[PDB]
């Protein structure tokens, strides 16, 4: 017997993905309440790199 | 033999009694009953008719209409 596939879930999923795919979001590494301002850049540069 | 009775009764100048014609009418239906049920049968899907994504193993695309 026939079995059609007329879903409506996909479009929702597609939409949701498309939204998260346009708001990348990555790491930051802020220094710290005590540390010197130029603390992060070293690590961050490394992270960004690989 | 009830239906037989009705058919040959005119040979002997005779109208078959009611109960007989009734039983003949009744009997003749019953003969065909089990046959009628056998002869029901739904025809297959048409020449066209999509195959259906839900149905796995494509075989003949759309519907066979002949198989």
């Amino acid at each position: 017997q026939y079995r059609g596939q007329f879903d409506v879930v996909r479009p929702v999923v597609r939409k949701l993905v498309s939204e998260m795919r346009q708001n990348p979001i990555d790491v930051l590494y802020r220094p710290k309440d005590g540390a010197r301002p130029d603390a992060a850049d070293v690590l961050m540069g490394m992270y960004r790199t690989d | 033999f009830h239906n037989l009775a009705c058919r040959i009764a005119p040979d002997y100048a005779l109208e078959a009694t009611a109960k007989i014609i009734a039983t003949a009418k009744y009997g003749k239906e019953l003969l065909y009953k089990q046959t009628a049920i056998s002869r029901a049968k739904r025809a297959p899907y048409p020449s066209r008719m999509p195959t259906g994504s839900g149905n796995s193993f494509p075989n003949l695309n759309e519907w066979h209409y002949f198989p």
